[PDB]
């Protein structure tokens, strides 16, 4: 019993994870449900942000158990590693399922690249909660903006739109999503689901306090 | 006319001397918020810039020329709230925008932290530090020792810690430093960790900027703020509750539960990364795994910490 | 007389706009997938590489 | 109204020999994208090699 305990205890890592989902839209494609997530291709622009995101990943055997499910099979799947967040991206392209992925994260990256507005009603999705619009622009320098699901924009900030220039848009975007997602899983644990705490680090500390109490 | 003239998407530059005028004299009217309400779409829309040959540095100039004085009162806080966007969404280009100009309107910026409020400023801050930050390497240091300044606000609570953490994942930026900046830094953060004022988020990004700094710190001159650092936390656990909230600082040596587990994993993860860092992942050489291969093992907790130990039995060798 | 002249224009008009049209289409059509091999082929080089 | 139809019919026209033209643009960028790929067959051969 107690060393099923060590076994469970042990999996979670110290290095907080973040399953971020990446997505494209098109002139078409705007305002659109089941042709938002058919299409396996993006824009030029799209593309470049894509590989500017992170550096190179594969999903081998080989490499251990530090991925997720998303980008266990089949392409990229690119990724970015830190002293303790690991982002999985989950790029719209990558998937050859996707609805059932994509859909899952809290957050997700919306490329606003047709040129109209953009609402979370795209997508149902499932706990998709904060968006970030990117649109780009005639020259270098391209705007963001971000969209609460109407129920926690006290917790975060919506009017904050910017402008960005092409070396500088990946990062201040990851930067941004990563701290909707932190947001997003403040949120769900503010449910109070008795579920993995974000800070992994006192989340196995409650694992060994719980240890602690099994015994005595 | 206004309204229709900011709406130019294919007969320019002569619209750019006519902003400049109508901004020059202060009409002292809501015509004035009217047009600084045209401005934000027209910085959207500042695109058309392609044929005006950087003449708008005068009207930057002539932004922080109203930024401040009576001619402007000739809604004065609002005034502020509002120009504030307007030179923010201005900040994009850094190349025309003039160098000497980026620097007075990094020292405007710096004013308006000392405001009614900041937080638009704070984050345009954050902004121009990523796209001109050569600008800002000289203003770091006051800046944040004015930061030591705001004195615990809920509101700016959130657009601070993500400063903080957007520069320092920016290390070549700050590749150089002093021990003043950081423990500035660390005074700045610690009241943001209470564990009953602020937002479940706000203390769990608070802690995770404190650490991911304490990482970024420098080895050396790193031991030093650790007792300032539980100083901070013990002083954070004033009165929430005090059952063992003992220094414990490693400095000799060397619901509020959801408080004390913040305490504990802290200074864990310090006493982990003071004096070195290294991965949290261990992977033995196979030298390892052929020693001590199915070897007898035994695991205890002596407290928080999980201990194991393990002992070869010789089996490659048998082998 | 005037109306058969318009509308004959128009009916012109028409036939030009949907010839245009399906050409526009075919070569989309192409496109598509021709953008769709050549990134696919060229990524997986950069993998091999 | 068949006056006016007309206009709109010659400005459909119009647009469309705009999105014909840039169409074709948009194949010769693609055959562009071809010529990279067969850069990067150069670069498969000395990636085998």
């Amino acid at each position: 019993s107690f060393e099923r305990s060590v076994q469970l205890l042990d999996q979670i890592p110290s290095y907080d994870t973040h399953k971020i989902a990446v997505l494209y839209v098109g002139e078409g494609q705007s305002n659109s449900e089941l042709a938002i997530l058919s299409n396996e291709h993006g824009s030029y622009r799209y593309t470049e942000f894509l590989t500017g995101l992170g550096r190179l990943i594969e999903l081998k055997d080989c490499q251990p158990d530090k991925v997720y499910l998303g980008g266990l099979d089949v392409q990229f799947t690119y990724c970015w590693h830190d002293d303790i967040m690991q982002a999985v991206f989950h790029i719209a392209t990558l998937m050859p399922d996707k609805k059932r992925h994509l859909g899952n994260d809290f957050v997700s990256i919306v490329y606003n690249d047709s040129g109209e507005d953009f609402k979370l009603g795209t997508i149902k999705g499932q706990f998709n909660f904060v968006h970030v619009i990117v649109t780009p622009l005639d020259y270098e320098c391209n705007l963001v903006s971000l969209q609460c699901r109407k129920d926690m924009e006290g917790l975060v900030d919506t009017s904050v739109a910017k402008i960005v220039s092409d070396r500088n848009l990946p990062f201040v975007a990851r930067q941004m999503a990563l701290h909707a997602n932190m947001a997003s899983q403040v949120h769900h644990s503010r449910s109070n689901p008795t579920d993995i705490y974000p800070s992994k680090w006192i989340a196995r500390l409650r694992h060994i306090k719980r240890l602690r109490q099994r015994i005595c | 006319a206004f309204d229709f003239l900011l709406l130019l998407r294919a007969p320019y530059s002569l619209l750019f001397r006519v902003l400049l005028q109508c901004l020059k004299q202060e009409s002292d009217w809501k015509v004035l918020k009217l047009v600084l309400g045209r401005l934000p779409e027209s910085l959207r829309y500042k695109v058309l810039i392609f044929t005006s040959p950087c003449s708008v540095d005068q009207l930057c100039s002539a932004l922080c020329s109203m930024l401040s004085g009576p001619k402007t009162l000739e809604s004065r806080t609002d005034l502020h709230l509002a120009v504030v966007p307007v030179l923010t969404a201005l900040i994009s280009y850094h190349n025309y925008l003039d160098k000497t100009k980026q620097r007075e309107m990094v020292y405007c910026l710096e004013q308006g932290l000392i405001h009614r409020c900041a937080s638009q400023c704070v984050v345009a801050l954050s902004i121009c530090s990523v796209e001109m930050p050569d600008i800002i390497i000289k203003a770091l240091p006051v800046l944040v020792v004015k930061l030591t300044h705001i004195s615990a606000t809920a509101s700016m609570a959130v657009p601070l810690l993500e400063f903080l953490s957007t520069l320092a994942r920016l290390p070549h930026l700050y590749r150089n430093f002093a021990a003043e900046q950081y423990a500035s830094v660390f005074a700045i953060s610690l009241p943001y960790t209470n564990p009953s004022k602020f937002n479940q988020y706000i203390v769990c990004l608070a802690h995770h900027v404190i650490a991911m700094w304490f990482i970024r710190c420098r080895l050396p001159f790193r031991k030093d703020f650790v007792p300032f650092i539980t100083k901070g936390l013990r002083s954070n656990v004033l009165l929430s509750f005090d059952d063992t909230p003992e220094k414990d600082s490693f400095r000799a040596r060397s619901l509020k539960n959801l408080h004390l587990e913040l305490t504990e994993t802290c200074l864990d993860m310090m006493a982990r990364y003071v004096f070195s860092n290294f991965t949290a992942v261990p992977k033995r050489s196979p030298v390892g795994e052929f020693l001590l291969a199915g070897g007898r093992t035994k695991t205890w907790l002596v407290g928080n910490k999980l201990v194991t130990v393990t002992t070869s039995v010789g089996t490659g060798t048998r082998s | 007389s005037q109306i058969r002249q318009l509308q004959h224009d128009r009916e012109e008009f028409y036939n030009q706009s949907q010839e245009l049209q399906t050409k526009l289409e075919d070569c989309r059509n192409m496109i598509a997938e021709l953008r769709i091999e050549l990134k696919k082929a060229n990524n997986k080089v950069c993998h091999t590489e």
